[PDB]
């Protein structure tokens, strides 16, 4: 999962989730579950803002 | 090297006209091979004033260093039913061809 | 074999046990012409060699 | 320097000249006959980067400065 | 480890009975053979 | 789906996000890693592989 | 002169001639009971000094010797020690940082991708539904239709953890009602179900997930240790053994004394005990995602539950009336002993306390395989409690293991040293478990030694045939054969020459493919004869056909029709390479050259790539649905398909649409149209509920 | 071997309830080069409903 | 119009609906490897019994309709039997050469074609030349190799995506339509394979046969080259050396030195930046070598030098644990280590600080032109072979 | 010589392959040849087969 | 629904249901503007980063 995580989304998303989870005391790598939702979140948001 | 940096269109070498009774591919690489130590050549500072090539496959086949027969005594050879007299008989008649009236 | 063999190049074989090993060979020696014929030959490889 | 070597199983040893020598050799170095055979695995592995282009590991060792 | 010497091999107690009997499919050495210099139809029964 | 049936964006960007939803998907179920996702989401926590 | 063919040893070393000592150079045509009672009794023997508990679950009598006794003598053991097991894997950790750590992580991305198919990739499989030995796939959908009738579906993920979840779940129900088609439903109380779920066979469906994810955690180890060769084959083992031989036997100094203890472990697999295999895993995965620890540790739970079944039982005949019967295993346990002979009658009153419905209690073993390769960690953890740290003194080991087999080395300064040296390592692996045997293994100064079949002295030293697939698939996998031992096991260029001339013979003679000129009658001569007179260049036909050899040695990768394609007839080149044959078959990639033999040969799929003759309602049910959908999706047998859709609406969908492009084309004759998306109306209604 | 095991097996699969009578036929290539044929007995094959 | 009934009648019976309607085509590969039967063990012996009897092949029920019963001399080709459960009805092996004889004639332009990674092996031994043999005691490293000449250095992936494209172009997914990545390999085979008859299933397989690279970890003793690897069995053996030349065409192994080069410069000018990550990736998903993206290059090659290896990490990818140092990849075997920067004065008297590399370690120092093994301690060159 | 013996498929094909060891046997002679071969840097086929 | 092939005969902007790889069926449409990741996802990104 975490492999497939970070070959889509761009290292800048999984630095941003990185210190999403740092926030909160989550382990990157034990919760992956969560980390690809961050990421999935981060990323949708940043599409819906840009371009506009 | 000051020649060669006169010509600027330099492509992907292709064979048009195979050999057709020998060894292309290592007459390509050779080629190849000669083009990446003239520029290695630039890169290092002087001129070597002599570049002694990579002894490669590529240039001992090209050579025929590669394809040369080895000496052997007759003792050992004795069964080998292809034994013949070295030139037992080729002098194989071509007609003339004009090519050379063009030269 | 593999150990007459290492003893015969000087390599100073060694053995945990052998009277084991003897017996493991003897137990398949039974009621077989082609089994006992090539114990004897062991044996006489045995004998020749090492002496 | 160098020292002498025993002849085991076939072993050329290299002198400080760089030639053969079948009694001395360099310190440690004992070239080999009957080739030395390479690895089939990489052992492929994440590592941490740095800031400075040092690719440094979880263990610490630098890879490729 | 216990030393293997020249004197250490013992000769295998091959075991003690009747003598053996041959039990192989076909007879291999008391086997007549009744010959043909046939140049066949690839026939079994034929050449028999 | 949105409040009062109302999409505050042009049609080609409210695509742009759907397509690569779909992409990603696609990319996480031919690693046989979707159908784990899925039931990793419960009202909107994600809760972690139990076992 | 009586010829003696070993004396031919005394001039050729035997190294260089083992072959001659091989008598076989296939399988040889020869091959109960009886063997299951001795091995259940000998572990048993073996631990004779261990608590004797009652599993409150199963209800079984189970034995303990972990922590036992020391052993006081040479015999077997398996009174192997905790702290030890414990320390040695520490010891390996240190030697080889974050081993691991590193080694899990790579085991976690295979424990959630793993679909539940993986349990059907095996041989045969005890099945648990019938009490019978079954195909592994059957077995795996036999369970799976028992699952989801008791109400235990979760396995409908695909994943094979969530099967690993169902199987828990049902662990812990009253009953497990199973239905059998006449339609006849039994109903298993929670203990008669256990035992037939935590038994091995002469190991259940139940068990092959674990074992699998230990196993894989145990491949991923052994894979970075060096001095563990069992998860590779040929050219890998090859070179370990010489590396290892080149870094002990070239010593700094004359002073060092090299010696090569080549040998086995005797009854390896009645003595390495399950306990001491889950107090391996729960120090492998330390600081891991607890449920990481919950999934590897459970095979090892359940092996030491085990119950063997002793198989089929003996057969009593009377001399008088010439009967035979087979008295089954279950009444062994009651039953009079007079019929039995002395032998049986000692093995049966041994094991008759352990015996729990006809069921044995092997709980102080471990049978052949399920854990072949956490084992080879085991040992090589003492192989590397030599490397001179761990030892403070002059003497230090090295050397391989593969699964009882090791070719361990004991450098030291003096014979002394030596004996030492051996002494300790000896005492250290029977204190872990390991029991060296002394009958098999013999020592001699480095330079020749024996690993698993691999003779080494100063350097290195049954798959011949028709395969029997087609008659192109032979004429290759033969060749490919002929190649792959030509250049991997050292077989030269005359025996490659004679073994091409044999398989050829082999291959016209199985599949009567004569020449045409020569005169062997069969049933496909006269055919063969004709073919031999229409065509006007005769080189280009195949050996399948009446057709000559070209195959030397310079072209034994190329396959035969590229092979034989300018010298072939376009008149035959037009027959032969027909893609309309009625004979070409293949209906998925993982078969589209790739025989069990899985061997990957080449092929040009000719009209000779044929296919040869050969508790669920309807076996076929899966294979017809997955059938009729590749007929929808032909792109379904190549890639797995990826979608959200369900099949059924996948298909009418694909239906509906390709009949819309076909009447909209003209091929359809409307008629016809207006009936399928009638029919493709009705399925969708049948949808509904 | 090879040529009585060939025909006994063939005999088996084409005829499995008959007495077929097998010879025991080889076939040799006299010192001269003239062919010649072989036979040295006579195999009466059983019943050979092999399952 | 048979396939829907099919379905239809599938779907009558209550219980393949459950499995037909509950099953998501992604758990439908899952669902097609619970076959049946027991394969067959011992298949040489299986296959030596059928040929004895008569009608062992399965053919389709199309031979009825173009094989006559009976040849010209009365032998029975094919039979009426379905074998097992099918339609495939049974056939003597008689049928075969029939069909090759007096058969339908047709046509072959697109096998040499298709078939391009074998009848490329026919051309490129047609034109190899041979040399004298020499019986010199060879010596044999074991090298891991390419053993796939001309594979269009594409990964096992994306040559599925090329397969989904030229072959299936009705059933290709979300990831391809939804992109701008058309490749040039699948504009050529789209139109090399515009009329072929001869098996879809066939034409993908050979296709990704082709358009993929595999190793092997051989016994090589010279050579190396990926079209040296598949006549191994004729260059080389235990006690002699063929000298051979495969005379066919190479590859020009340029995009990697090009990925080298363009990840020099992008490491370069992003370590001299403020930002190094913002520009490495930036630039990794804007700048292209020869057209392609760059990151597309970075997650196709297995190319390993060190620009490119810091390129990959900085992109979260696995690099390889071995180190390069002097132009040997040394691979750690046993052993631990700890940089521990310290002091030292050189020759001259020069203060110098280094990492004095303090731990037992055993490394494979593997090369181009050299192998070795050095194990070592703390400043102690325990043993080099 | 009448005697009433009795086979089996797997020892029908077992007995199919003495031809293989035909293959034994002269990979046996051949790897004695290569050997000494590679010692005096040559080919020892004559010398063995005809000195 | 259409099939993958018939998607060739679109405008620039026109929408059409298609039956995407094997089963499901989704609405599609050509794209305005290149559409790509490049710097322009970045921006986006690393802005925050601040």
């Amino acid at each position: 999962m975490e492999d497939f995580v970070r070959q889509c989304f761009n290292p800048m998303i999984v630095e941003l989730a990185e210190k999403a989870m740092k926030e909160y005391g989550e382990d990157p790598k034990i919760e992956t579950n969560k980390f690809a939702a961050i990421c999935t979140h981060l990323e949708v948001c940043f599409m819906y803002s840009d371009f506009h | 090297i000051k020649c060669m940096k006169t010509f600027f269109g330099w492509k992907e070498p292709n064979i048009v006209k195979p050999h057709e009774k020998g060894i292309n591919p290592n007459y390509l690489l050779t080629w190849k091979q000669v083009l990446a130590e003239l520029q290695d050549i630039e890169n290092e500072e002087k001129i070597p004033k002599t570049k002694n090539m990579k002894k490669t496959s590529q240039l001992r086949w090209a050579l025929g260093e590669n394809m040369a027969p080895e000496k052997v005594d007759f003792e050992d050879c004795k069964d080998v039913s292809d034994l013949k007299q070295y030139d037992s008989d080729e002098p194989e008649s071509r007609s003339l061809a004009s090519w050379i009236q063009s030269e | 074999l593999l150990i007459a063999q290492a003893l015969r190049d000087n390599l100073e074989p060694g053995t945990f046990d052998l009277g084991g090993l003897y017996e493991a060979i003897e137990e398949c020696l039974i009621n077989d012409p082609w089994v006992l014929l090539n114990a004897s030959w062991f044996n006489s490889f045995l004998a020749h060699a090492l002496k | 320097g160098t020292e002498p070597i025993d002849n085991v199983m076939g072993m050329i040893g290299i002198l400080p000249d760089m030639t053969p020598s079948t009694e001395m050799s360099l310190r440690g170095v004992r070239v080999s006959k009957m080739g030395v055979d390479e690895y089939s695995s990489t052992e492929r592995v994440v590592v941490s980067i740095d800031r400075f282009l040092r690719v440094r590991d979880q263990r610490g060792n630098v890879l490729l400065s | 480890i216990e030393p293997f010497l020249k004197t250490t091999p013992r000769p295998l107690k091959l075991p003690d009975g009747p003598p053996c009997s041959q039990r192989s499919k076909f007879l291999l050495m008391d086997a007549l053979k009744l010959s043909i210099e046939d140049p066949g139809e690839g026939i079994p029964l034929y050449d028999a | 789906m949105a409040t009062k049936a109302d999409y505050t964006l042009d049609e080609e960007s409210r695509a742009r996000i759907k397509t690569r939803l779909f992409t990603i998907r696609q990319e996480m179920a031919t690693r046989g890693l979707w159908d784990s996702f899925r039931q990793s989401e419960r009202g909107e926590e994600t809760i972690e592989e139990k076992f | 002169m009586d010829v003696n063919p070993t004396l031919l040893f005394l001039k050729v070393p035997v190294q260089n001639a083992i072959s001659t000592t091989f008598p076989y150079t296939g399988d040889p045509p020869y091959s109960g009971t009886g063997y299951t009672m001795d091995t259940v009794n000998r572990t048993h023997q073996y631990s004779e000094k261990g608590k004797w508990t009652k599993n409150t679950e199963t209800g079984a009598p189970q034995l303990n010797p972990i922590d036992g006794p020391l052993p006081e003598d040479n015999e077997p053991s398996g009174y192997a020690q905790t702290d030890c097991v414990l320390e040695a894997m520490a010891f390996l950790e240190e030697s080889h940082p974050g081993i691991f750590e590193n080694s899990c992580l790579e085991t976690m991305e295979i424990v959630q991708q793993t679909r539940v198919d993986k349990l059907t990739q095996g041989r045969q499989t005890y099945d648990w539904t019938l009490n019978r030995n079954q195909p592994a796939a059957t077995a795996l959908a036999n369970t799976i239709e028992i699952f989801r009738s008791n109400g235990l579906t979760a396995n409908e993920s695909g994943r094979l953890i969530d099967f690993l979840k169902d199987v828990m779940e049902s662990m812990d129900k009253e009953e497990m009602e199973i239905t059998t088609h006449g339609k006849k439903k039994q109903r298993l109380n929670k203990k008669s179900y256990l035992i037939r779920a935590l038994t091995l066979n002469t190991p259940g469906m139940q068990i092959r997930g674990f074992v699998y994810f230990v196993e894989t955690l145990a491949r991923s180890i052994c894979e970075k240790l060096e001095q563990s060769g069992l998860p590779v084959g040929g050219n890998e083992k090859k070179a370990k053994l010489a590396n290892v031989v080149r870094k002990m036997m070239t010593n700094s100094q004359d002073t060092e004394l090299s010696f090569t203890i080549t040998g086995d472990n005797t009854k390896w697999n009645e003595n390495q005990n399950p306990r001491m295999f889950l107090a391996m895993i729960t120090y492998i995965t330390r600081n891991q995602p607890e449920w990481f620890r919950n999934v590897l540790s459970i095979a090892p739970i359940m092996f030491s539950n085990k119950m063997a079944r002793l198989g089929r039982g003996y057969m009593f005949e009377s001399k008088s009336m010439k009967l035979r019967t087979q008295i089954p295993a279950e009444m062994l346990a009651n039953i009079d002993l007079k019929y039995f002979n002395e032998l049986t009658k000692k093995k049966i009153e041994k094991i008759r306390p352990l015996l729990i419905d006809g069921t044995a209690s092997l709980s102080p073993g471990m049978m052949m395989g399920m854990f072949n390769m956490l084992s080879t960690v085991l040992g090589v953890s003492i192989l590397n409690l030599g490397q001179k740290r761990y030892t403070k003194t002059t003497y230090w080991w090295d050397g391989l293991q593969s699964s009882d087999d090791f070719a361990l080395i004991v450098n030291a300064p003096n014979h002394e040293g030596i004996q030492a040296g051996v002494d300790r390592f000896y005492r250290t692996c029977k204190l872990v478990g390991i029991n060296m045997s002394k009958k098999k293994s013999y020592i001699n100064r480095t330079g020749t030694f024996e690993f698993t079949s691999f003779f080494y002295r100063y350097g290195f030293v049954p798959s011949f045939g028709v395969s029997g697939i087609n008659e192109s698939a032979d004429m290759s996998i033969g060749v490919t054969v002929i190649k792959n031992n030509m250049i991997n096991n050292d077989l030269g260029p005359a025996t490659a020459q004679m073994a091409l001339q044999l398989f050829i013979k082999d291959y016209r003679y199985t599949y009567r493919c004569h020449r045409g000129d020569t005169q062997i009658q069969t049933r496909r001569s006269f055919e063969l004869e004709k073919l031999w007179e229409q065509t006007r260049s005769k080189a280009g036909l195949l050996v399948s056909d009446g057709g000559p050899n070209l195959y030397n040695i310079r072209n034994l990768h190329i396959p035969e029709v590229c092979l034989k394609w300018e010298l072939m007839d376009e008149d035959y080149q037009g027959r032969l390479c027909n893609p309309l044959n009625p004979f070409v078959s293949h209906k998925e990639i993982e078969s589209v050259n790739n025989a069990v033999v899985s061997m990957e040969y080449d092929a040009v799929a000719t009209t000779h790539s044929w296919i040869p003759k050969r508790i669920l309602e309807d076996e076929q049910m899966y294979q017809k649905c997955c059938n009729l959908f590749e007929k929808f999706f032909p792109s379904s047998s190549y890639r797995r398909p990826v979608g959200i859709s369900s099949m059924v609406e996948a298909m009418v969908s694909r239906a509906r649409i390709d009949a819309r492009i076909d009447f909209e084309s003209g091929r359809i004759k409307k008629e016809e149209f207006a009936e399928i998306m009638k029919i493709c109306s009705t399925i969708e209604e049948l949808r509904r509920p | 071997g090879v040529y009585i095991n060939t025909a006994l097996l063939n005999a088996s699969c084409a005829a499995m309830d008959d007495f077929q009578l097998i010879p025991m036929i080889s076939k040799c290539r006299t010192k001269e080069g003239r062919r010649k044929t072989n036979l040295y007995g006579f195999i009466i094959k059983g019943r050979s409903h092999l399952r | 119009m048979e396939r829907i009934k099919e379905l239809r009648d599938l779907m009558s019976q209550s219980r393949t609906r459950e499995i037909l309607t509950k099953t998501t085509v992604d758990h439908m590969a899952i669902i097609k490897k619970y076959t049946s039967g027991r394969q067959e063990k011992n298949p040489a012996l299986r296959m030596k019994w059928m040929m004895a009897m008569k009608y062992p092949i399965t053919a389709d029920k199309r031979i009825i309709e173009m094989i006559p019963e009976r040849n010209e001399q009365g032998q029975t080709l094919w039979s009426k039997t379905n074998d097992a459960g099918s339609d495939r009805v049974m056939v003597s092996p008689l049928a075969v050469t029939w069909w090759n004889r007096n058969g339908p004639t047709t046509s072959t332009v697109h096998y040499p074609k298709v078939y391009k990674t074998y009848f490329e092996k026919v051309e490129r031994l047609k034109h190899g030349t041979f040399g004298p043999v020499h019986f010199r005691n060879q010596v044999k490293i074991r090298r891991r190799v390419d053993t796939n000449p001309g594979h269009a250095d594409l990964s096992a992936k994306e040559a599925q995506d090329v397969i989904m494209e030229v072959v299936f172009p009705n059933e290709v997914g979300a990831r391809i339509l939804t992109s701008e990545s058309q490749l040039t390999i699948t504009k050529e085979k789209k139109e090399e394979l515009q009329d072929c008859k001869i098996a879809p299933l066939m034409v993908a397989y050979m296709l990704e046969r082709e358009l993929v690279r595999k190793t092997r970890f051989l016994p090589v003793a010279g050579g190396t080259s990926s079209v040296y690897i598949e006549v191994l069995h004729l260059t080389q053996g235990t006690c002699w050396e063929q000298m051979y030349t495969p005379g066919g065409e190479v590859r020009n192994d340029d995009v990697d030195q090009s990925l080298i080069i363009a990840a020099r410069n992008i490491v370069r000018r992003a370590t001299v930046s403020a930002d190094p990550l913002a520009s490495l990736l930036e630039m990794c998903h804007s700048t292209q070598i020869g057209g392609i993206r760059m990151v597309d290059i970075l997650r196709q090659n297995p190319t390993e030098e060190q620009a490119v290896d810091i390129c990959k990490a900085a992109m979260g990818l696995r690099i390889s644990s071995s180190f390069s140092f002097g132009g040997f990849t040394f691979k750690r075997t046993s052993g631990s280590s700890v940089t521990k920067e310290e002091e030292v004065l050189t020759g001259n008297l020069q203060t110098l600080k280094i990492r004095v590399h303090e731990g037992y370690e055993e490394f494979t120092m593997v090369g181009q032109r050299a192998t070795a093994i050095l194990r070592k301690a703390t400043r102690r060159l325990i043993q080099l072979i | 010589y009448v005697r009433t013996n009795g086979t089996s498929k797997i020892k029908m094909k077992w007995g199919m392959e003495m031809r293989r060891c035909l293959l034994q046997s002269l990979q046996q002679i051949e790897s004695m040849i290569e050997a000494e071969s590679s010692v005096k840097e040559k080919d020892m086929t004559k010398e063995f087969f005809e000195n | 629904a259409l099939s993958i092939n018939e998607l060739s005969n679109l405008a620039k902007g026109e929408k059409a249901n298609v039956l995407i790889g094997q089963g499901d069926v989704v609405l599609v449409m050509k794209r305005k503007r290149d559409s790509s990741i490049l710097t322009d996802s970045q921006t986006a990104t690393k802005r925050i980063r601040m």
